This record gives C-alpha cells, sequence and structure tokens, in this order.
C-alpha cells in the first residue's frame, strides 16, 4: 500500500460538462481509464491490471499537508454553515473531525488556510474553417485550467500484491509523459509523479472502526446492493460521456449513463465492487471502474 | 513501444504578443510571467505544413473527424520564461514586457487615433518540451524530417498577432532528442 | 355548503369587525367587533350564510359564555384557532410596526419604525377601506365553494397593512391579514384532526374547563411539512447559448412555476386551503397540515408519486424532499422557545433525509438503460436528453417559447394541453386577461397565474410574486433581444456587470426570529411575507432606472445582470434602500465582476466606505480633473496604474514627476500624489480611476 505524489508544472483542465469547465480533483473512473490506456498502447496485459487493483481517488495536497474528503457523518449540533462550506479537511485533524472536535473558528481558520491553486479562461480560436481563404467568422471558444502554486500537488492511495505494486509503478512512469486530464495534445496536463511513504497517512489507513469512509467512485454489484444500503449516507453522481476508438464516428458513439456513490458516502455494510461495462454497438469492451477503497472509522 | 523526448529552448528575434486577454498578452494570473500556449505552436505548425503540400498531416497532429480515426501522435506542452533570462533581466533591471505605442490614418480626413499594444520584451528565452510517440516503426524518420520542415517553415514566419507588421518572429536553439520511455535510438535524429 | 368551506369562510372573517370600529365615522361603528361584523355581513347576499354569520359573532370568550350554540359547530374552533394565532384598551388609531426592528433590537434597539418616522393612521382611511370592502362584496364577491381562492386574494389585496391587534401595551406587529390567514389555516387544520379522530362533541372536547383547554393544546394536533428543491443552482446554470438571457428569466420562472403548481397541486390533495401555506421561495417551502394519519399516507403517496416523475425527467439535475415532524399547539404559541426547537428539528429531518434518496429497485432500474438516445442539448447541459430540430431538445425549446412570450403576456394558465412539461401531467401555457375570462365562462379547471397583478378577480386569482423586469424592452422594439443589447454601451468598455446577494443574518432570522417573546408562528408568518414582498416587488420598481434584467429574484437570492456601471450603481442603490426597509437590521453580501460578452451566462455566474470615499469622492474628483484637462485617456491612467500597482518608492518618485508634468489643477494633482502616499488611499484611488475606463 503505497501513495504517489503527483506535481504539475503546467494548467491541466479536468472537466466535467464542457471544456471551458474547470475542476481540480479527478475520479477513479478517469484514473483507471488512463491506466488502461497507457497500458494498451504500451502493449503489455491487462489481465493482471483489471481484477486485482485498487485505486482510490485524487486527491490534494500542500507544502507538507495532505487532505481528504469531508466525511458525510451527522454531527448533531446549530450553524451547519460554516461545516457545509467546507471540502477537505487535513489528515492531522480527521479523526478530531470524526468526533466531533472541530470547532466552528478552526472550521474558518481551515477555510481560510486551504488555498491550493486558483482557476483560469484562457480564450482560443480556430481559424481551421473557410477564414483562411473567404470570409468566415474566427471561432472563439474557451477552456478551463486550474494550476497549483509551486509546492501543492495530488495524491493517490493504492493497494494490492507487491507484483501489481510493480506494474502500476511501471505504468505510472509511462504514464507521466501523457496527461491526466482533457486537451492533452494541445498542451494541458504533464506532471512528474514521487512515491512516499506517510506515517500519518499510514496509521489513518490501517486503522479499525464500526463505520466506512469511501474514498473511491463505486457500485455494489447488483446481487449486494440490496443490503449495502441498509444504513447509507451518500450521493450519488452520473458520470457520462464519450469513448476512444470504439467505432468509425466519435460523435455517434457515446457511453452509457452510469450512476455510482461519491467519494465521501458512509457506509454501514461494506461491499466489493466491479468493473462495470457500459459497452453496446462496440467492436471492443469498455469499462468504468467501480471498486471501494474503506478507511475504518 | 518507446516514447521520444524533444526539448530545447526558444528565443524571440523580434517581440512575440499573442494576447489572449486582448491589449494584454498571456500570463500566468499570479506568476505575472508571461508564458506561450501550446495551441499556438501547434496551430501555425499545422497550418504552415498543410500548406507546404493530406495523409502525413493528418498523421502527426490527428484530425479524428472525418468518418476515419487517427490518434495524435505529437504532443505539444506550454512554455514558460527559462531561469537564464530572468536572472539575466534581474541583474540588468530590464522590465519583462513592452509598451508599443500606435495609431491609424483616417483616410480623407488624416487624424490619428493612437493606439496601446503590449508586447513580450526582445531576447527572451522560453523553454519548450514536445513528446512523440513512435506507433509505427518505420514512419519515424519521415514523420521527423516534416517536422524539421514544420520547424524551418516557423523560424520563417511569425507566431501571434500583427506578423505582418513586424512581430512575433522566433528561432529555435538548444533542441537535444532523447528516448525517455522504450528502447529505441534517438541520436541520429535532427532538428534545427 | 360543505361543513369545512362554512368552517374556513367563517375562520377567515372572524375579526373583520375591527377595521369598522376603528373607523368610527359611520353609524355601524358603535357597537363592540363581533356583532358589528354580524350586521356588516348581513349586508350582502351572498355572504347571508347563517353560520359564518354565526361564526364572526361569536369568535371571543364572551359571546360564547351565552352563545347558546350548538354542541357541535365550527364557532368553536374558530375560537381556538384565534386564540393560537394570537389593560385592552384599543387605540384605533395604532400603526403597523415593521418586525424587523424588532428582529435585531437585542443588539441595537432603534426607534421603532412604524407604517402608513412617527406616522399615525385616520379613521377616514378606515371609512375609505370600509367602503372598498363594501364595494367588494357587493360586485366583486361571490360566495361559491372555487370562490374561496379569491376571497383570500382580495383579503391580501385590501388588508395587507392593517394592524390586527391595537393593544397599547403590546408591541403590535401583526396585519390583520396575517392573523385572519393564519386563523382560517390552523381551523382547518384543527378541523380535519377533529372530525378525523371521530370526535363531534367539539364544546365538551374543548371549551368545557381550562384545565382541558391547556390539554388540547398540548395533545399533538399539527403537522409541519417541509420541502427542499434540490438542484437549482446547478440546472440553473448550464446556459452557454447566445439566447441565453431569455432562457435564464425563462428558467428562474420554470423553477418558481414547478414549486407554485406542485404546491396547489399538494393542496389539492390535502381537500385543504391556500392559506395553509407558510414561506415559499428558492428552493423551500413550509406547511402546516392536519397531524392525521390520512394526512401522513397521503404525503408518502404523493412523495412517491413526485419521485417517479422527477426521476423520469431529469434522474439527477432536479430532485424534491419532503419532511415532517409532530407538533402542538403549546408549541406554535410560543411557550418556552420550543418553536425554535421544532423550527430546527424538521429543518434536520429534512436536511439529512436528503442523503438518502433512492431506494434499491430504483438504483438498480436507472443502471439498466441500453436506449437508444441522442445527445447534449446546446442551451441545456444534459446528455440524458435528446435534441431535435437545430439541435435543441423538447424542454428547452418550450423555455424560449415561453421566455418570448413572458414580456408581453402577463398571465399563465395551468392546461392540459399546453407547452411545458409540469409534474401532474399538466402543461403551462400563456393567456391576457380576456381570454382567461372566457377560460373562467368556460368553466374550465384551470389556475392563471399572474405577473404581479392585483385586482384580476379572474377564476383562481393567483397574483404570483415575481420581479421580472428587463432594460432591453425599454428600447424601440418591444421584442426580447440578446445580450449584446447590453454589451454594445459604448459609455466605457463593451463588458457585462453581474451581481449575486445574500441576507447574511437569514438562518437565525427564520429560526431564531425575535427571542423569548415574539417567536409566534403568526410573526414568524408575517416576517417571511415581508420578506418575500421586498424580495419580490420593491426589486422591480428599483430597477426601473438602470439597464440591468432581472434574473433570479425571490428568496434570499438576488441576480442582476447589465452594463459595469448601472449594476454597481443599483447595488449600492438597492443596499441603501434595503437598509431602510429593514430599519439597518438585515445585512447584504454581494460580489460584483467583469465579463465579457456572449461568455456562457452559466460560467458568468459562478459598502459605506466604498460609496463614500471611492465613488463619491475620490471617482468625482478623477472625472472632474480628466473632463477639465483633456489628452489623459488611458494611456496616462495606465501608467498611472504601472505606477501604483507596483508598490515601490521610485514608482512614486515617477508618480510626482508625472503629476508635474500633467496640466490638471495643482489641487487635483496634490490630491491625487497624496492619496497615492497612503496604503488605503492609493488602493481607493486605483479603484476609483479602474472604474473610470
Ligand atoms: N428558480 C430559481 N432559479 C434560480 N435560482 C434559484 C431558484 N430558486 C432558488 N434559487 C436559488 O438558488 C439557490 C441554490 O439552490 P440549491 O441547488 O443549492 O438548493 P437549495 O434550495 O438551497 O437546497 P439544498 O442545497 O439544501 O438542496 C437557492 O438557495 C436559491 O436562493
Ligand atoms: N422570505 C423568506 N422567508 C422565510 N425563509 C426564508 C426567506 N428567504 C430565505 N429563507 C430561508 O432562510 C435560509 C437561509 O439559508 P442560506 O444558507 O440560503 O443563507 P445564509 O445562511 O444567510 O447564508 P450566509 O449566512 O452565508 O449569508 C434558507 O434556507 C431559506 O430557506
Amino acid at each position: 500500500t503505497k501513495v504517489f505524489k503527483l506535481s504539475f508544472k503546467t494548467p491541466v483542465h479536468f472537466g466535467k460538462k464542457r471544456l471551458s469547465d474547470g475542476e481540480m480533483t479527478i475520479t477513479a473512473d478517469t484514473l483507471f481509464s488512463a491506466l488502461f490506456i497507457e497500458t494498451l498502447q504500451l502493449g503489455k496485459d491487462t489481465d493482471w491490471l483489471l481484477n486485482d487493483l485498487i485505486i482510490s481517488d485524487t486527491f490534494p495536497y500542500e507544502n507538507e499537508l495532505y487532505y481528504l474528503p469531508k466525511p458525510l457523518i451527522k454531527i448533531d449540533s446549530d450553524n451547519h454553515k460554516a461545516f457545509k462550506k467546507l471540502k477537505y479537511v487535513p489528515v492531522h485533524h480527521y479523526n478530531q473531525y470524526l468526533n466531533g472536535e472541530l470547532s466552528a473558528e478552526d472550521a474558518t481558520d481551515l477555510n481560510d488556510i486551504f488555498n491550493i491553486g486558483y482557476f483560469s479562461l484562457q480564450t482560443k480560436v480556430s481559424l481551421i474553417a473557410q477564414e483562411t481563404d473567404s470570409s468566415a467568422d474566427s471561432e472563439p471558444y474557451s477552456v478551463g485550467t486550474f494550476t497549483f502554486e509551486p509546492e501543492a500537488g495530488l495524491y493517490f492511495i493504492a493497494k494490492g500484491s507487491e507484483e501489481t505494486l510493480d506494474h502500476l509503478n511501471n505504468i505510472m512512469t509511462a504514464l507521466q509523459y501523457s496527461g491526466l486530464g482533457g486537451k492533452r495534445n494541445a498542451g494541458y496536463g504533464q506532471f512528474e509523479y514521487e512515491i512516499i511513504n506517510n506515517q500519518q497517512l499510514s496509521k489513518l489507513l490501517n486503522q479499525n472502526g464500526k463505520h466506512s469512509i469511501l474514498l473511491s467512485t463505486a457500485m455494489a454489484k447488483k446481487e449486494e446492493i440490496e443490503s449495502a444500503l441498509k444504513e447509507a449516507r451518500y450521493i450519488l453522481t452520473k458520470r457520462s460521456g464519450f469513448v476512444q476508438s470504439t467505432n468509425y464516428s466519435e460523435m455517434l458513439v457515446k457511453k452509457s449513463d452510469f450512476y455510482s456513490f461519491s467519494s465521501g458516502s458512509v457506509f454501514k455494510n461494506i461491499f466489493n465492487g466491479d468493473i462495470f461495462n457500459v459497452g453496446h454497438n462496440g467492436k471492443h469492451p469498455v469499462y468504468r471502474y467501480a471498486k471501494p477503497l474503506w478507511l475504518e472509522v | 513501444y518507446s516514447k521520444i523526448k524533444i526539448s530545447g529552448t526558444i528565443e524571440v528575434v523580434t517581440g512575440l504578443h499573442i494576447g489572449g486577454g486582448g491589449s494584454p498578452v498571456v500570463r500566468d494570473l499570479q506568476t505575472k510571467l508571461p508564458i506561450i500556449p501550446g495551441s499556438s505552436i501547434k496551430g501555425k505548425m499545422r497550418n504552415l505544413l498543410a500548406k507546404h503540400f493530406d495523409e502525413r498531416v493528418l498523421r502527426l497532429f490527428g484530425s479524428s473527424e472525418k468518418g476515419n480515426i487517427q490518434r495524435a501522435r505529437l504532443q505539444i506542452s506550454d512554455a514558460f520564461f527559462s531561469e537564464k533570462t530572468k536572472e539575466h533581466f534581474a541583474q540588468n533591471d530590464i522590465a519583462y514586457t513592452e509598451t508599443k505605442f500606435e495609431n491609424t490614418i483616417n483616410r480623407l480626413t488624416a487624424v490619428a487615433n493612437p493606439r496601446q499594444i503590449e508586447r513580450v520584451t526582445r531576447g527572451s528565452e522560453f523553454d519548450f518540451v514536445f513528446i512523440y510517440n513512435v506507433d509505427e516503426e518505420s514512419q519515424v524518420e519521415d514523420d521527423f524530417e516534416n517536422i524539421e520542415k514544420a520547424i524551418h517553415l516557423l523560424e520563417n514566419d511569425y507566431l501571434g498577432g500583427g506578423g505582418t507588421r513586424g512581430n512575433g518572429r522566433i528561432q529555435f536553439k538548444d533542441t537535444n532528442i532523447e528516448t525517455v520511455v522504450g528502447e529505441y535510438d534517438s541520436t541520429n535524429l535532427k532538428i534545427k | 355548503m360543505n361543513k369545512k368551506n362554512i368552517l374556513m369562510y367563517g375562520s377567515l372573517l372572524h375579526d373583520i369587525g375591527k377595521i369598522i370600529y376603528r373607523s368610527g365615522d359611520h353609524t355601524f361603528s358603535r357597537g363592540t367587533h363581533s356583532k358589528l361584523g354580524h350586521q356588516f355581513l348581513s349586508q350582502f347576499s351572498e355572504f347571508k350564510d347563517n353560520e359564518v354569520l354565526d361564526n364572526v359573532a361569536y369568535h371571543h370568550y364572551k359571546e360564547l359564555a351565552k352563545a347558546n350554540l350548538d354542541n357541535d359547530n365550527t364557532a368553536y374552533i374558530t375560537y381556538i384557532a384565534d386564540n393560537i394565532a394570537s389593560l385592552f384598551n384599543f387605540d384605533k388609531y395604532t400603526p403597523l410596526y415593521s418586525v424587523f426592528n424588532i428582529v435585531n433590537s437585542e443588539k441595537l434597539k432603534q426607534t421603532n419604525g412604524k407604517f402608513k418616522e412617527n406616522i399615525q393612521y385616520s379613521s377616514g382611511n378606515y371609512t375609505t377601506l370600509m367602503k372598498d370592502m363594501s364595494h367588494d362584496l357587493e360586485h366583486k364577491l361571490s360566495i361559491k365553494e372555487g370562490t374561496f381562492p379569491s376571497l383570500l386574494q382580495w383579503t391580501e389585496s385590501l388588508w395587507q397593512y392593517v394592524p390586527s391587534s391595537t393593544n397599547k401595551n403590546q408591541l403590535i406587529d401583526i396585519s390583520l391579514y396575517d392573523h385572519s390567514r393564519i386563523t382560517c389555516a390552523i381551523a382547518s387544520c384543527i378541523f380535519d384532526y377533529l372530525n378525523e379522530n371521530n370526535i363531534h362533541n367539539y364544546k365538551d372536547e374543548l371549551f368545557s374547563k381550562y384545565e382541558n383547554t391547556k390539554s388540547f393544546y398540548q395533545k399533538e394536533a399539527f403537522l409541519l411539512l417541509s420541502m427542499d428543491m434540490s438542484g437549482i443552482q446547478d440546472f440553473i446554470y448550464n446556459i452557454s447559448g447566445s439566447k441565453a438571457l431569455k432562457s435564464l428569466r425563462s428558467r428562474s420562472f420554470y423553477l418558481e412555476l414547478m414549486l407554485e403548481v406542485i404546491v396547489d397541486q399538494l393542496l389539492e390533495r390535502l381537500e385543504l386551503a391556500r392559506a395553509n401555506l407558510l414561506y415559499t421561495g428558492g428552493g423551500h417551502a413550509y406547511l402546516l397540515v392536519s397531524n392525521t394519519d390520512k394526512v401522513k399516507k397521503k404525503i408518502t403517496q404523493f412523495n412517491n408519486e413526485l419521485k417517479k416523475w422527477f426521476m423520469s425527467e431529469f434522474t439527477t439535475d432536479l430532485s424534491l424532499s419532503m419532511a415532517f415532524e409532530k407538533c402542538s399547539g403549546d408549541d406554535l404559541m410560543n411557550t418556552s422557545g420550543n418553536y425554535r426547537t421544532i423550527w430546527r428539528n424538521v429543518s434536520s429531518k429534512l436536511s439529512d433525509i436528503k442523503a438518502h434518496k433512492y431506494s434499491a429497485e430504483d438504483i438498480l432500474k436507472l443502471n439498466h438503460f441500453h436506449s437508444y438516445g441522442d445527445r447534449e442539448c446546446k442551451e441545456c447541459l444534459r446528455s440524458d436528453i435528446d435534441i431535435n430540430d437545430d439541435g435543441l431538445c423538447s424542454i428547452c425549446e418550450g423555455i424560449i417559447n415561453i421566455s418570448n412570450d413572458l414580456r408581453d403576456k402577463s398571465f399563465f394558465v395551468l392546461s392540459e394541453t399546453g407547452k411545458l412539461k409540469m409534474p401532474f401531467n399538466k402543461f403551462i401555457s400563456v393567456i391576457d386577461y380576456e381570454e382567461a375570462e372566457m377560460l373562467v365562462q368556460n368553466n374550465n379547471q384551470v389556475r392563471i397565474y399572474s405577473k404581479n397583478k392585483p385586482y384580476i378577480g379572474i377564476g383562481i386569482s393567483t397574483n404570483l410574486w415575481m420581479c421580472d423586469y428587463d432594460y432591453a424592452s425599454q428600447n424601440q422594439d418591444m421584442r426580447e433581444k440578446g445580450i449584446g443589447s447590453y454589451v454594445d454601451r459604448e459609455e466605457g468598455v463593451k463588458r457585462l456587470g453581474v451581481v449575486r446577494a445574500d441576507i447574511d443574518n437569514l438562518g437565525a432570522t427564520f429560526i431564531s426570529g425575535i427571542p423569548e417573546k415574539y417567536n409566534s408562528i403568526s410573526r414568524t408568518a408575517t416576517l417571511s411575507r415581508q420578506l418575500s414582498l421586498f424580495f419580490k416587488y420593491e426589486l422591480n420598481h428599483l430597477l426601473e432606472n438602470y439597464q440591468i434584467t432581472a434574473i433570479y429574484s425571490g428568496g434570499d437570492d438576488l441576480f442582476l445582470i447589465g452594463a459595469w456601471d448601472d449594476i454597481i450603481e443599483a447595488s449600492i442603490y438597492i443596499n441603501d434602500k434595503f437598509k431602510e426597509f429593514t430599519l439597518d437590521k438585515l445585512t447584504l453580501s454581494a460580489g460584483v465582476g467583469m465579463f465579457s460578452g456572449k461568455y456562457p451566462v452559466s460560467k458568468m455566474a459562478f459598502w459605506d466606505e466604498f460609496k463614500k470615499n471611492i465613488l463619491e469622492e475620490k471617482l468625482l474628483v478623477l472625472q472632474q480633473g480628466f473632463s477639465q484637462t483633456d489628452e489623459h485617456g488611458k494611456a496616462f491612467i495606465y501608467k498611472m496604474l504601472a505606477l501604483l500597482r507596483n508598490n515601490e518608492a521610485i514608482n512614486i518618485a515617477r508618480l510626482a514627476y508625472l503629476l508635474a508634468r500633467s496640466k490638471m489643477n495643482e489641487d487635483f494633482t496634490s490630491k491625487i500624489f497624496n492619496w497615492a502616499q497612503n496604503d488605503k488611499d492609493k488602493n481607493q484611488l486605483i479603484t476609483a480611476l479602474e472604474y473610470y475606463i
């Protein structure tokens, strides 16, 4: 169980609905998708890295401090205002939060100190139209990009057998030169990675409790969802989009809509996910990653 | 399979004006140091190369819109000032970006309305990186010949705005070719 | 008449006499309230219903002590409703006081404001109001089962600021409209609770002994139901097209009308009155309904059908939540602040039921549809939706059509064929008063929804409160125009201004309210309605002098879009006007930005110092100086900016030389240089001069 540190140094576009939307972190779906496409391009085998590996979502970090998503636990006060405005809780204070030891003023201070990047829109045009030869409008369009301070970035949580971890490290060595976002070929999204161990993160990841904090985007398989939702606090997130090299027409190929729990849901009955298939009318199967990575407290 | 890295620096022979804000120039909203978007480089190379001849230009950048789909083979990345230029200008106390004043003459009227434009200082150096993904062995020599031709045309052309008016001329120096993934020799490939 | 209709008719008009007693001028007003209202409602043929007359005449204790009414009758329910809604020298000229001043009088008690400074009422005004209500009851009003909403509409139209109580020793802040309306709602809830529970001897049930009176006050008789709309801030802000402004006015109105039609449809299920809706606005709604197992089963069933429908149409973008928690009469009467406890409990249950929105079978049902569909709507960002002609889906095209109709036509109808898809297999289209009238005489099951029009009296009169203002319609062309109509202003840079505002101290205001003495359901209702009226009427009149268009208004959110200068000026002016309306008890938090034209309005959207020092002093100084001295355009000011932004003493000496070279009056140069020498004054100066360009 290692973590992988990511520093960017170039703006990255991550996207929700259009190109001119900017987003800070990315989900396990696009992460596994990038790993899988990099593997296929490299020509190695996918069986090893399909049904053994567990990937957690990407989360941001700052100078020396790491972050995790806000648990969706019922804190019984009544402000319900400063906490709603909080999105990430530093690791130093995680167990303090889950025991209701976080004060309103401390929450305000954390919100004040949480600057880890800013948003930008760069305007771009496209003269590929008749403009080159005849009177034709240049078509302006915008892309949403997000940048980090020189001491920031994203990090991973990965776990599995050591052989799978070695394969993952190889693939990431390959991948640091492809992208991890949107307009990869337009100049966005190259990174350097580094493997680090953290004593505090390790203790947090190997705790023992009664609840569970979901750190990835997963969906229970058909026969286990019924028992999964006995006592659950969760939010669903729709995940759609097109696919890369499935048929002749990109604009005719579009993945089937899929729904999965978010990255902060709390469950009482642990379930195992699966790599659901979201293909139809296609030559090769298309995958989406739904497999949980729990922390028990 | 393997990946080839093309790294080097570019100089502005005359001032450069990408000007995404426009009359400002593109910057980073915190560091305020000007950059060069990779979209500009990619678009100018693609236009010049296409106008130099539609399979090879399809092959390098990839269109994937015409019922047949081709993944891009050459990735451009953004640029930033070199540390050398920052040190040099700080030592010599030189402003990073100039502001030229201009006009325009109304015919039958001959009254000039002024104009203000912001221009990157001459002689700055930007750092650039290209990544090439060799997917067909028998094509690397032709592809690099084409990319050299594209660089050659770009050296004899302009980037950004008002190129016919006397800005945007650039130059390429200190270019090395290094293989970083895989086992393809990248010592017989040249880009001037 | 159905006994329930008789009960509402009696309840709403129990304290009708108070206005006439306060009138004084007329020969009727010589006797006490109850019998006064008795002869006054006997003057008209339609209101000749004897039981309603009895309800009016026997609404207090002394009359009921000798009333010899039947052991079952609505009058006793009316008595109890008025009591729960609530030495005794009543001044007939007492003016209504604003609750807002009382809301934050604990921190700073300021001279209490009174409606129409020390404003006093005149008995002639009451005479005029009585003549007006006689006119309405004579020509505009008539008792039918479906006319009760019209009665409510006229009562709101007339009485909305006449004080209900006029006790010299009590802090009067209840209008007669509020007291009457809450009395009607509470009485209806009482009637349902007693009838369903199989008690008929209501005199024996409650009037018998005071110990039982407190006992029934203590019994859990009421249910407080709250509704929350899930995804407004997202679904309203997926707009990027050229017609964006037209949709935004249509989209906010679409969500508003969704909430209105769904709440009305609910109240139809409950066989209940419109007075039962305590508060609407934003994505919220509050109701006080009967606490009956029948009520609960109906609520649950309608919730199920409702959730089905939204899952069928949007499936993530819009969802609704239901929640309710038991409350008793003792709770509403503000005994020990438990009103705030129950308010928080219902809020908490509403806010934690949103966690669990989808059962198992639903979530499975979503994930397995290999359904042949088209791609995202351009105007409306949605993958699941299927586009049609010109790459638009049905919903957004109907949005465009109703937006086109918004500016010209004022009435919206709830019809079964219509244009826009709506919850309960219904559709909304637009009408005018004349064809609406024909629809009324067509006895069609219609609900006319109006654009801030009183005195309509057309079928089911629904004066829906909404601020729909657009300066673009003030031009020579009445047709709605695009975003460029505001971009193309030549008085400054061709850009757009946007303002967002929320009342910072609102959560406590609805929850905490006026502490320990005025946290009654009546006064909370009054506070909510006054806030709604401000955020739904006054803005429309205030905006009339600005090139700005109202987009989202209502609840606690204010969204205006237009010219950069006009947005700032209107923001300051509306801030001041609001500080007047709340008497400087509630404040505004706002942020304004500048963006280029035709940018996706979706992404366009995602105090004293600034007025006195920057806008009034430094901005005026700079404007006068730049107007008197020529040749100093954006280049000179931009050199000023280069020297000021880079806070170095070398820039200051350079600026000293530049002001020496400049051809202004020496006063201007000295003031500018000395402003630049102070950090606060240099920041104010750069802000003002940036505003200049
Ligand atoms: N019809 C509307 N059009 C535009 N904005 C609206 C509309 N109705 C309400 N709003 C504003 O949008 C805000 C954001 O709505 P949001 O999606 O956050 O839901 P909400 O009603 O606040 O409840 P919750 O977030 O708890 O689900 C509301 O608080 C309200 O002020
Ligand atoms: N006219 C009104 N009557 C009753 N309740 C209202 C009215 N307008 C708004 N509200 C309610 O008051 C609540 C205020 O919560 P919200 O988070 O929207 O603002 P807030 O808490 O004041 O935010 P902030 O403190 O950050 O300014 C909302 O949930 C809304 O339902």
